[PDB]
């Protein structure tokens, strides 16, 4: 489960 | 999602950041969900506010239903001069 901050 | 949707507009900060995290896409067998919202950032101070658990439907008017996590991230990174999001509150 990939998570990325923006 | 198509019944109770919310249109959010936010300008990026000095470093070109919005202050929110995303999870899911097409490569991940899960829809695009706003997992975390940082305090005092464009995503936290915009009207209407981008909340945790919101399912992302559109990014700058583009349908991201068939797009991967990396593409979704890069589409948000291309709106920096404002980011448009159509979400489903949860």
């Amino acid at each position: 489960s990939k998570e990325t901050p923006l | 999602p198509h019944d109770n949707l919310v249109l959010i507009r936010m300008k990026p900060d000095e470093n070109g950041r919005f202050g929110f995290n995303v999870k899911g896409g097409y490569d991940q067998k899960m829809p695009v969900i706003v997992s975390r919202v940082a305090p005092g950032t464009p995503a936290d101070l915009c009207v209407p506010r981008l909340n945790e658990g919101d399912q992302v439907v559109l990014i700058n008017g583009r349908d991201i239903a068939e797009h991967t996590h990396d593409q979704v991230v890069l589409f948000i990174k291309a709106s920096c001069g404002e980011l448009m999001l159509l979400v489903r509150p949860n």
